[PDB]
RNA sequence: AAUUUAUUAAUGCAAACAGUACCUAACAAACCCACAGGUCCUAAACUACCAAACCUGCAUUAAAAAUUUCGGUUGGGGCGACCUCGGAGCAGAACCCAACCUCCGAGCAGUACAUGCUAAGACUUCACCAGUCAAAGCGAACUACUAUACUCAAUUGAUCCAAU
RNA sequence: CCUGUUUACCAAAAACAUCACCUCUAGCAUCACCAGUAUUAGAGGCACCGCCUGCCCAGUGACACAUGUUUAACGGCCGCGGUACCCUAACCGUGCAAAGGUAGCAUAAUCACUUGUUCCUUAAAUAGGGACCUGUAUGAAUGGCUCCACGAGGGUUCAGCUGU
RNA sequence: GCUACCUAAGAACAGCUAAAAGAGCACACCCGUCUAUGUAGCAAAAUAGUGGGAAGAUUUAUAGGUAGAGGCGACAAACCUACCGAGCCUGGUGAUAGCUGGUUGUCCAAGAUAGAAUCUUAGUUCAACUUUAAAUUUGCCCACAGAACCCUCUAAAUCCCCUU
RNA sequence: UAGGGAAUAGUUUAACAAAACUCCUGACUCAUCCUCAGGAGAUGGAGGUUCAAUUCCUCCUUCCCUAACCA
């Protein structure tokens, strides 16, 4: 949520602009918990998955205030929670 | 993603304080958006053979639409992670423990999966007494079948061809997978009388 | 520029081409780019296929080029026939020319020089009143007025300046002419030019000779360095397929 | 205001300090070559139109 | 009227998403070949078809709107006319002096190419800004040029900014 | 046209609506339209009926696209010179234009001239009615012209009535 | 809870003529044409009489819906809680005003004004005048001499200026 | 402020054999009208170039069309 200058330049209007995110929605599984999720995500969301090697370690490795998903962090608590018992 | 950057300079906060932040410093301007980027490959350890790349243990750079929604999700293939390259490079030296194993090219393959699926028709003329030897062999395999044969890695029926009938010309891709083509020989035709004669009418 | 014709531009440039054969000893010609390239091999080459493919061991070489005879501006070069003889010219003969010359010195020597046709207005009206085909015309300034008549008929093959086909030197193109090929142009003006350059059991050097003079030929049109002219070719025999030459050593 | 006659072009030193000049001439007459003084060599030196700067 | 398209809709491109994939116009005039057809007089190169919508980004055209403004002088305002610069009268003799007072002009042109540099002392349109004149000196010109800051009345436009 | 509607608190009307007529847009369902489906629905103009609604698509708009189509869309629908003596040209010449105001009506609720001219009405009429009318600024669905019924509309009048 | 329009489910409409009715006469009822009265009134829109409609597009009780960049409107720029060219309340807010008005004890002193620019002529900034303090040196009044030709008023005068 | 284009008979235009056209004669008719002819009628201007320039260049005038164009 921000403003712009219409053409690109400060002495014209001052307008109003949202840029939202391109949103997709796809099936991952989860190895630790074998099951699979279709879950909405964005394009960022694939590349950082392929970075990690799969949704297990994407949702372990990223911290919470990357994550910004209250469904990730729960996948997170899931999955620590069988790897401690 | 969409990266904007401000119109306007915030002024340092210093050390340990957060940026005084004016509505000026709202209005942004659109530095890059990352969809419109040159897409990358994805790299990929190939677990099952596919058509594209067949060989399990293979470093393949796919399209990362590929990857991600055909060979990932079912399997054909893995990320090309330090230890996935470990488990597979392993594996290829247990295969490779005995000997060395002989190179054969991925292109060398499609040729002979082109050459499995394929009959060469050899057209001859009726004036002119002909013999169809290696070297001109060579030559309809480049014209009618696209190959470029390498014309000492020729094989034929024992006897060359010398008129019109049904044989085979089997050809050696590198030397190592040896495809035998079924061989019409017919009338010469040219490509034009042909296709006015029959690919126009029929 | 009008986008097909760009357009073209753009994609003849995108087609991909590889020098020497590929590791593989058989490979498909689909795996890999266009290659045959040494104006040397490739005539040693076609005369292979000459064996291979029963045919006259003497025959047309029809080279066909893509030379960029467009998009000099955003306005393109137009098509002329700058027309010059090979340094060993081959065997094709054609002597049907004509020069407009009336009540002067010049119809000696127009006809001393070779002239197929020489006449002033009776050969003028003959153009006129009956069909009749030369190759190539030439006049005198002062028959220009009285060849006006044929400007019409002859669909701008009249003499023009331009051509350098109106003076009262008239060898400039009579004496030379004769044995001198024309290269004609396309139809379609996709810049592809059907021209024969050498017979089959030609010398690859005298083929290699025949081909640059034209290179320089067909850049006559625009020989600037500002805007590349040429950029592929394509040398087909006339019961072979066309094989993209490397071209552009030769260009400049 | 009224079609213009003369112009303003920049008459650049033939010495090669690059000391130029701007005069005024007529549109419809040929480039100026002039004998101008070049504070930079401290003597008279040919100087070359080169470019027109506007229209008087 | 200037400014604008955030908004709505349409369109295009990208993003995203599946795959399958028409190589078309002989003709022998001569010769060959038992046929079927061939030699000569071109048998090239091309190479395309290709995933409908929704959603998101960037453009283009519309729709419907938003923001802001609508100069001054003036024998009330409007209409008409005028708005800067110079010469003359009013203003007779240092300077100065108004009216929608009376008259005539300017928005250049021409010749130079040292209309190069530098520097005392002064003038000044009633402020400021701007504008004006100049000895000496340096460098030139020069011992024929009313030669040294060109003729000409006005012949004109600040700052920011842009181009270089 | 009619019944009807409107400025609660200065305007009830000739303004609005209205039956009728016409143009435009849409081939369709689970919240309006509509539990409907082109004899339908929605957006508008004009205003029952009767007799009519003439010419123009150059410009703007809309639509259609190869030119183009469309005015019951926005709008428009001339001048000169001469020719029967003057008052006027059926008629020809001529420039211009997309077309050049056709029918009807007309001193009108219609710029001014204007209290136009004439007939009727009064003893006397800038009022009223009927005609004449080039209205040079009338005029045909932003409708023209008649005509029943209707009106707390505006104007004129006979007779009666009355302290106007 | 007024009012505009709508939704749900209710109620009212004598008598006479015609018997068909957005028909006529005429109560209840609704509306408000004209006059008078009233005008701090009985009333922040009334009273008396006279009127329009009164089986219909009628009037009316109850509950509900549409909310201000809006609603609703048989368009009067209507109506949306007595004041709607766009409600009311609170807040931003001590909005802003070159505009008007106001600006509180005593006493003394100096003190009246060429102009320029300005979307400026109801205002400002610079000059000019004016005030206080400080510095050190002339200020005012003025003798001869001196300050233009062109041109009709050969003007009253001025400028400069020691002495005093 | 730029750009581009255009200047052919009195009118325009063909870039083409060149015409029409107005005016002005004639002919044809028993005569008049129609009609049919002929007659002269131009290569914006200017300059250069070329033996020769509507036809190669240049500037100006008039007109048309397009558009940027900052302080
Ligand atoms: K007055
Ligand atoms: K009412
Ligand atoms: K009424
Ligand atoms: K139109
Ligand atoms: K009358
Ligand atoms: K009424
Ligand atoms: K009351
Ligand atoms: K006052
Ligand atoms: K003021
Ligand atoms: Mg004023
Ligand atoms: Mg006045
Ligand atoms: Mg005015
Ligand atoms: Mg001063
Ligand atoms: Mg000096
Ligand atoms: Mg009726
Ligand atoms: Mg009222
Ligand atoms: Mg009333
Ligand atoms: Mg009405
Ligand atoms: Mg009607
Ligand atoms: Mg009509
Ligand atoms: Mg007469
Ligand atoms: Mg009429
Ligand atoms: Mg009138
Ligand atoms: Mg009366
Ligand atoms: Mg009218
Ligand atoms: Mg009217
Ligand atoms: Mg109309
Ligand atoms: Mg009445
Ligand atoms: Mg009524
Ligand atoms: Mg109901
Ligand atoms: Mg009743
Ligand atoms: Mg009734
Ligand atoms: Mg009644
Ligand atoms: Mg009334
Ligand atoms: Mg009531
Ligand atoms: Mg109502
Ligand atoms: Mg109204
Ligand atoms: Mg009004
Ligand atoms: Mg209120
Ligand atoms: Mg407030
Ligand atoms: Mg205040
Ligand atoms: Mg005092
Ligand atoms: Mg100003
Ligand atoms: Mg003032
Ligand atoms: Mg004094
Ligand atoms: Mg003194």
């Amino acid at each position: 949520l921000g403003q712009i200058y219409a053409n690109n330049d400060k002495l014209s209007k001052r307008l109003k602009k949202v840029w939202k995110p391109q949103l997709f929605e796809r099936e991952f599984y989860s190895e630790i918990l074998d099951k699979k999720f279709t879950v909405t995500v964005t394009m960022r969301t694939l590349d950082l998955i392929d970075e990690a090697y799969g949704l297990d370690f994407y949702i372990l490795k990223t911290p919470k205030e990357d994550l910004c998903s209250k469904f990730g962090m729960d996948l997170k608590r899931g999955m620590l929670l069988r790897l401690a018992r | 993603t969409v990266i904007v950057e401000r119109w306007w300079k915030v002024p340092l906060a210093g050390e340990g304080r957060k940026p005084r932040l004016h509505r000026r410093h709202r209005v942004y301007k659109l530095v890059e958006d990352t969809k419109h980027r040159p897409k990358e490959n994805l790299e990929l350890i190939l677990t099952q053979s596919v058509e594209n790349v067949g060989v399990r243990g293979d470093l393949v750079s796919v399209k990362k639409s590929l990857g991600r929604n055909r060979l990932l999700p079912q399997g054909l293939a893995v990320y090309a992670s330090p230890e996935n390259k470990k488990l597979f490079e392993e594996e290829k030296l247990l295969r490779q423990e005995g000997k060395l194993e002989k190179i054969q090219t991925k292109a060398g393959e499609a040729t002979v999966k082109f050459l499995k699926s394929c009959r060469l028709e050899v057209g001859m003329k009726n004036n002119v007494k002909w013999e169809l030897n290696p070297e001109i062999v060579a030559r309809h395999f480049f014209k009618n079948l696209g190959v470029v044969v390498a014309p000492h890695t020729l094989k034929l029926p024992e006897e060359p061809i010398t008129r019109w009938g049904e044989y085979w010309c089997e050809v050696t891709v590198n030397g190592l997978d040896t495809v035998r083509v079924p061989m019409s020989v017919v009338n010469f035709e040219k490509p034009k009388t042909k296709r006015y004669k029959y690919w126009l009418a029929q | 520029t009008p986008d097909e014709k760009k357009d073209e531009i753009e994609k003849i440039k995108a087609y991909p081409y590889m020098e020497g054969e590929p590791e593989d000893d058989v490979y498909l010609k689909r795996l890999y780019p266009r290659q045959i390239y040494e104006v040397e091999k490739a005539v040693h080459l076609l005369k292979k296929f000459q064996i291979l493919d029963f045919t006259s061991p003497k025959q047309s070489v029809y080279l066909d080029l893509t030379l960029d005879m467009a998009l000099g501006k955003k306005k393109n070069v137009e098509p002329f026939t700058s027309v010059l003889s090979l340094p060993y010219p081959f065997a094709s003969e054609i002597n049907k020319v004509a020069v407009f010359t009336e009540n002067a010195s010049e119809v000696k020597i127009a006809e001393e020089n070779g002239a197929a046709f020489a006449g002033g207005t009776s050969l003028i009206q003959k153009i006129w009143d009956d069909e009749i085909v030369a190759d190539f015309y030439v006049a005198v300034p002062e028959i220009m007025p009285e060849l006006n008549r044929l400007r019409k008929k002859l669909n701008k093959k009249y003499p023009k300046l331009s051509r350098n086909s109106i003076g009262r030197d008239i060898p400039k193109m009579l004496e030379l002419f004769k044995n001198g090929h024309e290269i004609k142009v396309d139809e379609e003006r996709e810049n592809f030019l059907q021209t024969k350059i050498a017979t089959l059991d030609m010398s690859s050097d005298q083929i290699a000779a025949n081909l640059q003079a034209v290179i320089n030929e067909v850049c006559r049109h625009r020989p600037l360095n500002l805007g590349p002219f040429v950029v592929r070719a394509f040398l087909r025999s006339s019961t072979s397929e066309g094989l993209l030459l490397k071209i552009d050593p030769l260009l400049p | 205001k009224s079609k213009s006659k003369n112009i303003l072009v920049r008459m650049v030193s033939e010495a090669g300090t690059g000391f130029c000049f701007n005069t005024k001439r007529n549109r419809l007459r040929e480039k100026l070559t002039l004998l101008h003084y070049d504070p930079v060599v401290k003597q008279r030196v040919l100087f070359v139109e080169k470019k027109k700067i506007r229209s008087l």
